[PDB]
């Protein structure tokens, strides 16, 4: 417990530090983060999450089929029938899927009335954090999480193997960008109705944690939706007709993510009992996940002239597709040392400091990375190594 | 009826074919001696507390002496096939080897010539062989034949046909949608009159036999002569392999040792050699050139293929019948036509199967490639490009372009793709590519000023450091790109060296099983003997500016293995109990392990040499179940993988190697299993499946397959003839979980079906018992149902196993197997051994006193027994002599007294043929098994001359007569109207048969029934007139279109695949018991039961 | 609207006749925004996101909120959750000035009815002195965006305007016949919006000129985006054909069966599609599909679909390799090796982002 409370710190500091968590204050306690009353990350943070969506999202696009809620909107203002208010708070979606359904018809307008696809896209919506009443006003606070919703329209047959389907894909995607996946399992909890759809979660210092979802409610919401003398359209199978069927949609949380950080770096007990204390640790994030990929550096003189081509590589480097730091900056704030620990603290993969030995020892990538490899390097090559890094990281 | 008990009720299924309460014990002496007992074995005075019930109402059977009707059923089975058999085997006209021929048929033995193969043989009998190519697909190429006449086929009309070449993809992939249209020759014939048997040797063949079954339906039955062989001239696992080595390059070979070759060496001996196989082998590998060589002579293989054929076969049959029953004959005919289900979902439960070892290994490497990374960095010391560098070194290489050969002053229009180095052929270099743009630059401002001088800086940063044509070519950096190390070279599947690369395990900090040290990367593990000897790092002065000297990589490699030291000692209690490179023990010393020395059951330790400073080492156990060398290897399978999940292994803080170790052991199972699994491949239903809209009902996307594998199940096989199909009748639930931890639900799933079968428990166990009990004067006994007594008590049985364990109080599950193994061969020795190892520190001396002891308490009186065997004191009393049978019949040849026979002769088989033979026997037992052996732990079933041997087969070959009843009943009883399916199984004790749904309940009394006929039948010869009532019910037959042991189970895991009935297909149907089954059917059929239910 | 009718096909936006008005649609109030024009905003949004903030990595990616508790209100000037966070992100470049917080943050406005302001925006930070400087040539900079090297973008106006409470900075108009209007609107609160949001000890916040502390300036630079692609969805316009701004087109390509034609041919085509898809190229198949639907009567969907290309692969390249492929601008049919279709478009796509 007490070791697992300095992991946290270790892992929620740096986080404070080093930027990820905009925000500061008890809002921010474990407890609080997960609800959502945070002031938010550091740009830091904006790139990981940015560059998971995003890498998310690829995946999500590429099969022959392939939708989007289209909109995702905050909105809702509308009276009875559709939503029921059951209890107190506010008008923001908390469903990015109901939208995604209005938008269905014409989603399957879509691909030619052919298909049984996913509808879906990526955004915010709220939360609120409720434990107990009496005190007070009533129902105040609010958390706040950015979603990601794939609906399916489904044929009864899609059904459960389509559902089992998706099972299998997601769960290849985490160990993909998992340091040790396996801190991510499924359970099949609930629903004495409905039936399947299993609940996921993360391995957390402390036990589970809910992220992601998966239900089968196999046509049932349209119905609700869309009234009809046992209407509309029921939806092409090939050549016959059925009424399109749920899909499940790990909602989102900002914390897939918040576990990625955790996995990599998570890994507390790393070295809890191994190894002399010297347990400065880094943070680790697959290399696509990391929101920077390195530090530009630059020492000595002429100063510019280093400073300068370092202003050299950032564009060339900028230009090429590579998330980075430029280090002229750099040169001025720490000690180099502590620029390391920094850059780990900060998962920035290497660093390369543009000093007396960059042109005047005429070359030279200098060397960080680590395991401490600190060979030198030409400074092209390895730039067009680290353009092919990506790439086969990237894969796997 | 009433309800009789000198024991166990029998009723009035008995008044029919057998007597309730019938068994004349006779009077005092033999009613009491049983019943003296007891007081000293411990079990009666309570037996009388019994949960007796039953109310039995059956009619189906008629004979005088059940056996007498059982040789009768064979007799119906056996007949038809004996007729059309006789007349292939008495046929005179031999070979004729025309010029050769082509495709499907046609005969040409002849006069002259061939042809009019427009169908198939109306031969009514004959014998065939089938190649199949390398081109991987398990389809065909030729078939060779006999008797009328028949013929080869598109293998080599086939290599002119499409797609391009090999290794990827091409047509044969397609060519699965080949078997349909292929058949096996249609399959069949006609299944109208006379069917042809065909009598081979072994598989793919049993493949010629992988379509001729099938289509579910057909009277065509076989017979393997190599099974036979096995059957008659067989010899043992460890003398065969003695007898192997010495024999081809002193008694008795007439060796008949499998295969084809080496039997017909001892049937016939002539022109005994390979016609055809130098060739065949040098490349079971090249085609596209096969049809030449083949044109030419393929023949020849047909041919010697027919010898064979012919020659183990005239000969085979009467020495068979040399060991003379029906019964043993007819059930291995059906069991050779066995059948196994599978549907669209094989390929894909396998697929997914095969995703995730991948997941698990790419994950521990990068796991691994981590930590090795973290750990030799974080040590800063010494000086660069040398120490833990070496290590990092090593293992990461990569963005080399060094060499070898290929295209080469000759090559087409580069790509900007060009290699440098490269350097015998590659290097007739010239001219060109290089030059500078007009065009244009990107940003206006500094940027273009600066990125256009950048490059200035650069590219002469080129004509900088290094060699200038390099730059021409650029690189492309061979491959990967994090910490790996690539030995690739291999590609044979399921392949990870990096763990071979010694070093893996010092990184992957290790000890903890004897608990400590942390090991050498392969060999043994250190300890804490601050010696006083073994250290004299010591002093004084002198040390000072000297230790530092050094003098070699040593006093560094030294100090190393130094600072490792004090630490590996503290580390050891603090956990037991609980830098600059040196710090991290495993690591520094270890550098290059574990070294020299012997794997020699080394209990013990090393003599110096090695040795060094301040703790010495065990060089870690054990090896025998390996056999003959240095551990070599930390996860070593065998020992090793038992430990990991065992009591004791490492990585002490955290997730880390357990994780990995933990991983590994839920892959390794898959590794070697996977290549056997995915390679059945497999044939398919296409729209001439079961017609009636049975395909209809059934539920069927039909967009899925429906075909199905067949295995070659070794008709005989073994020496006990049990079963000969690795992967299949290797069948398990999955305790150690994951991918193909079983895909045996899979196997079947026709729609329209569902697939009858059961488990008799221990059908071994209590064969051993009656024998016993049966001669130990009235068959109610001691161990065996004296002893196993009336006992089941609540949990059950194993709960005896575990009075073993209690008695001794230990783990059951452990304790059941040996007993098994008691049951089977030797005893003394191996208990030591094997509980040693599975055990710890006792040592031999306290193994002993186990060892002993337990087969004391079983069989431990003076001269040979008391306690438990006074069966075994029969088994050996009773075969220790002559030849015989087992009470039941049939003879296993191979003798001691009897390999020795025509007397007392020749330093009598040097009185070491048998001291050879000393030395087989434990070794034997971890080595029976050539795919896993020993099994898994919480189930592992798996088992010159001499006892041991001899005893440990009466039972099995017993076991294997008891297979045969349930089966030709079963087959009788189908044929015997309410008609049902099909299969043979025959797998451990497990014994699955196909039904449609309806008479699927029908079966169930099939089964059933044919279990307590053959059980009832067993004591009549066995022991004599009578059996009890808790064997007859069995436990019940289960019925699912899945294939698991005990149904409910859901089979979660393979770990992967998992969503597992649910991932779905079909989910869980019990097995309706007795009583129940009973209920529905109502006695049974015709087409009267019929109506109600 | 001529348009208005095609705009919708296979809905380019959510939203039945009455529902959506070109009010509505200026209010964001329409029932929603549809399947198509999302890929667009989703692609345009991005654009932008090199526009400023790939360009000159001194700005970074700050994430404001969307709610506030309190005096419970609405997002209306994301232009404040940046203000917030200033003090926050300060810290990041040591004490250096200036650069600004993108968040493209759906802002708000709710017109009684309501809508949502999808909108993204910019706060920067400069100093008094060079502020004008770095100020009046800030137009310039995006002033290209949305021109970004344009096609009708040759009526992208600017309107300058007498003050208020912020000292200026002008606002952004299109040409719209129906009716001219406001895309963007930068300001110059060379003067607190901040102060009071953050004051009593001023000298915490404040930055530098390069050796001199000193609180710099408050900026904006926000119009919004949920209908900056209304515009842009003008200049495409004058049978019926749809010409696009190609690395916008929410789509890049489309394809279907022919001349093979069942089977095989149609798998082909879906193989190549995800190829192309691996590496960043949206397309769009027809197979499965069951009919020809023509080859004109489905060519003037592309028009209508605004695509740009296509590929009637066929079987006159089963043994050949050649597919017949079009452009949706001036249709002037081209044969081509279907293959080399890789390196392809990049050239025409990465190269399309320069004249």
């Amino acid at each position: 417990a007490p070791g697992s409370g300095e992991g946290s710190e270790a892992l929620l500091e740096i986080c404070q530090r080093r930027h990820f968590l905009s925000g500061s204050k008890q809002q921010l306690s474990r407890d609080s983060l997960l609800s959502g009353c945070h002031p938010g990350f550091g740009p830091l943070g904006v790139e990981l999450r940015k560059n998971l969506a995003a890498e998310w999202w690829t995946s999500v696009v590429v099969f022959r089929e392939q939708v989007f809620p289209v909109d995702a909107l905050h909105h809702k203002p509308g009276p009875l029938l559709p939503g029921d208010s059951a209890f107190r708070s506010g008008k923001l979606r908390e469903n990015l899927l109901h939208g995604a359904l209005e938008h269905y018809v014409n989603c399957l307008d879509l691909v030619n009335k052919r298909l049984p696809y996913g509808l879906a896209q990526i955004g915010v919506c709220f939360h609120p954090v409720f434990d107990t009443k009496q005190i007070r006003n009533g129902v105040k606070s609010i958390g706040e999480k950015t979603e990601a919703s794939l609906v399916w329209f489904t044929p009864p047959r899609t059904s459960n193997q389509w559902l089992d389907f998706w099972l299998r894909h997601r769960l290849q995607w985490w160990r993909k960008f998992a340091m040790s996946p396996s801190n991510f399992s499924s359970s099949d909890c609930q629903d004495e109705e409905g039936r399947k759809g299993n609940k996921l979660y993360y391995n957390f210092p402390w036990g589970k944690e809910l992220i992601e979802t998966l239900w089968n409610l196999g046509d049932h919401e349209l119905l609700h939706m869309y009234p009809g003398n046992v209407s509309k359209l029921h939806g092409r199978d090939g050549r016959k007709n059925v009424v399109p069927c749920v899909l499940s949609v790990n909602g989102d949380l900002d914390r897939g993510m918040l576990a990625y950080l955790y996995d990599s770096f998570q890994l507390t007990e790393n070295s809890f009992t191994r190894k002399k204390n010297l347990h400065r640790k880094v943070l680790k994030l697959h290399p696509c996940l990391a929101p920077i990929k390195v530090a530009l550096d630059v020492g000595r003189g002429p100063t510019l002239e280093l400073r300068q081509v370092c202003q050299g590589l950032f564009n060339e480097l900028l230009e090429n597709g590579i998330s980075v730091w430029p280090g002229y900056l750099e040169t001025m704030q720490s000690s180099l040392e502590q620029l390391y620990s920094k850059y780990d603290e900060m998962s920035i993969l290497f660093t390369v400091l543009v000093t007396e030995t960059t042109l005047e020892n005429g070359l030279i990538h200098l060397r960080s990375r680590d395991t401490t490899m600190k060979e030198m390097m030409h400074i092209s090559k390895l730039k067009d190594f680290l353009i092919k890094y990506i790439s086969s990281a990237k894969n796997v | 009826r009433h309800n009789p008990l000198d024991i166990q009720m029998l009723s009035r299924g008995l008044h029919e074919q057998i007597f309730g309460q019938g068994g004349e014990m006779p009077g005092e002496a033999a009613v009491r001696r049983s019943v003296e007992h007891l007081q000293k074995h411990g079990l009666w005075g309570q037996p009388a507390v019994p949960l007796p019930d039953v109310e039995l109402r059956l009619p189906p059977l008629y004979g005088d002496n059940l056996d007498q009707h059982f040789r009768l059923l064979a007799q119906k089975q056996s007949l038809p096939y004996l007729e059309a058999a006789n007349l292939l085997l008495q046929a005179q006209l031999p070979p004729k080897p025309p010029a050769w021929a082509w495709a499907e048929g046609w005969t040409r033995y002849g006069p002259e010539g061939e042809a009019v193969p427009v169908a198939i043989p109306e031969e009514r009998a004959l014998v065939f062989d089938v190649e199949v190519c390398l081109a991987e697909g398990t389809c065909p190429t030729l078939a060779v034949a006999i008797s009328p006449s028949a013929w080869y086929s598109w293998c080599s009309q086939r290599l002119v046909e499409e797609r391009y070449s090999w290794t990827s993809q091409l047509s044969p992939a397609d060519l699965i949608p080949l078997e349909v249209p292929t058949g096996a020759s249609s399959p069949t014939q006609r299944d109208w009159q006379e069917q042809l048997v065909v009598g081979h040797n072994v598989s793919f063949d049993r493949a010629h036999i992988r379509e001729q079954y099938l289509i579910q339906g057909s009277r065509m039955r076989f017979l393997d002569t190599m099974s036979m062989h096995m059957a008659i001239s067989g010899l043992s696992s460890f003398q065969r392999s003695l007898w192997i080595a010495a024999k081809q390059g002193w008694d008795w070979l007439d060796i008949s040792s499998v295969n084809s070759n080496s039997l017909a060496e001892v049937h016939r001996l002539y022109v005994g050699g390979p016609p055809k196989e130098p060739r065949e082998l040098f490349v079971k590998g090249t085609m596209k050139d096969i049809r030449e060589n083949f044109q030419d002579l393929m023949q020849y293989c047909a041919q010697d293929v027919w010898a064979t054929h012919e020659v183990f076969q005239q000969q085979l049959p009467l020495f068979l019948e040399r060991c003379p029953h029906p019964v043993t004959l007819a059930g291995m005919l059906e069991m050779g036509v066995s059948y196994l289900p599978v549907n669209q979902n094989w390929e894909r439960y396998l697929a997914e199967a095969q995703g995730t070892y991948e997941e698990l290994q790419r994950e521990m490497k990068k796991s691994l490639m981590d930590l090795a990374n973290d750990a030799c960095q974080l040590l800063s010391g010494e000086r660069y490009k040398e120490d833990p560098w070496l290590w990092d070194l090593e293992w990461d290489l990569q963005e080399f372009k060094q060499k070898k050969a290929k295209k080469v002053k000759k090559e087409p229009a580069t790509a900007s793709k060009l290699p440098i180095e490269g350097a015998g052929a590659p290097g007739d270099p010239m001219d060109q590519e290089d030059l500078g743009p007009c065009s244009e630059e990107e940003e206006f401002q500094q940027d273009v000023m600066a990125r256009a001088c950048l490059q200035k800086l650069k590219g002469t940063t080129e004509l900088l450091p290094k060699r200038p044509q390099h730059l021409p070519g650029h690189p492309g950096w061979y491959r990967k790109l994090c910490p790996r190390l690539d030995d690739p070279a291999w590609t044979p599947g399921p392949s990870l060296l990096s763990l071979q690369m010694r070093v893996t395990p010092k990184l992957m900090a290790l000890t903890w099983d004897g608990f400590p040290l942390h090991y050498s990367e392969r060999h043994g593990w250190g300890y804490l003997v601050p010696g006083r000897r073994d250290n004299l790092a010591k002093l004084p002065t002198g040390t000072t500016l000297e230790s530092a000297g050094v003098v070699c990589p040593y006093r560094a490699i030294e100090s190393l293995y130094r600072k490792h030291c004090l630490e590996q000692g503290k580390q050891q209690l603090m956990p037991q109990e609980a830098a600059a490179v040196p710090g991290q023990p495993l690591a520094l010393t270890a550098r290059g392990g574990p070294k020299d020395t012997q794997p020699s059951y080394h209990h013990g330790n090393g003599p110096y040499n090695d040795v060094d400073i301040p703790g010495c080492w065990f060089f870690k156990l054990p090896h025998k179940d390996g056999n003959s060398c240095n551990v070599g290897s930390p996860f070593a399978k065998d020992f090793l993988p038992k430990m990991e999940d065992g009591t004791l292994q490492a990585g002490p803080g955290g997730a880390s190697g357990p994780r990995a170790l933990e991983i590994n052991k839920m892959i390794s199972f898959w590794r070697n299993a996977h290549k056997r699994i995915s390679s059945q491949m497999v044939v398919w239903l296409p729209r001439s499946a079961l017609p009636r809209a049975v395909i209809r009902h059934p539920d069927y996307d039909e967009e899925g397959l429906y075909g199905a594998i067949l295995p070659q199940v070794v008709t005989a096989g073994t020496i006990t003839r049990r079963a000969v199909e690795p992967t299949w009748l290797t069948a398990s639930n999955a305790r150690p979980d994951r991918v193909g931890s079983e895909l045996k639900a899979m196997v079947q799933a026709p729609p329209g079906y569902t697939l009858v079968g059961a488990d008799v428990d221990s059908q071994e166990l209590w064969i051993a018992a009656v024998l016993g009990d049966a001669h130990f004067a009235g068959m109610h006994g001691c161990t065996a149902f004296g002893w196993m007594t009336l006992q089941g008590r609540k949990s059950r049985g194993t709960d005896l196993h575990s009075k073993t364990a209690t008695t001794v109080g230990i783990s059951r599950e452990h304790a059941k197997i040996f007993n098994y193994g008691r049951i089977y061969g030797a005893g003394q020795p191996f208990a030591e051994r094997l509980l040693m190892q599975f055990n710890h520190r006792l040592t031999q001396q306290e193994a002993a006193e186990k060892a002993q002891q337990m087969y004391a308490a079983t069989k431990g009186l003076r001269w040979y027994r008391l306690s438990d065997e006074g069966e075994w004191l029969v088994r050996e009393l009773n075969l220790p002599v002559d030849r015989t049978e087992g009470g039941w019949i049939s003879l296993q040849d191979l003798r001691k007294v009897q390999r020795e026979t025509a007397r007392k002769s020749q330093w009598k088989k040097w009185e070491v043929v048998a001291e050879r033979a000393w030395k087989g026997g434990t070794e034997s037992e971890m080595f029976n098994k050539l795919e896993s052996i020993a099994t898994s732990d919480i189930p592992r079933t798996p088992v010159e001359e001499f006892m041991t041997s001899r005893v440990n087969w009466v039972v099995q070959s017993s076991a294997v007569d008891y297979l045969h009843l349930m089966l030709v009943a079963m087959k009788w009883l189908f044929e015997e109207f309410a008609i049902d399916g099909r299969f043979c199984i025959s797998i451990h004790d497990e014994v699955r048969y196909l039904v449609r749904e309806e008479d699927r309940y029908r079966a169930a009394l099939a089964l059933q029934i044919t279990n307590l006929l053959t059980r009832c039948m067993f004591a009549y010869k066995l022991g004599l007139n009578d059996l009890p009532q808790s064997v007859a019910f069995f436990s019940a037959v289960d019925i699912d279109r899945c294939l698991r042991k005990e149904v409910t189970m859901d089979c979660k895991t393979p770990s992967n695949p998992t969503g597992m009935e649910r991932r779905y297909g079909i989910p869980q149907g019990e097995a309706l018991d007795i009583y129940q089954i009973i209920e529905l059917t109502k006695g049974s059929l015709e087409k009267r039961s019929q109506p109600g239910p």
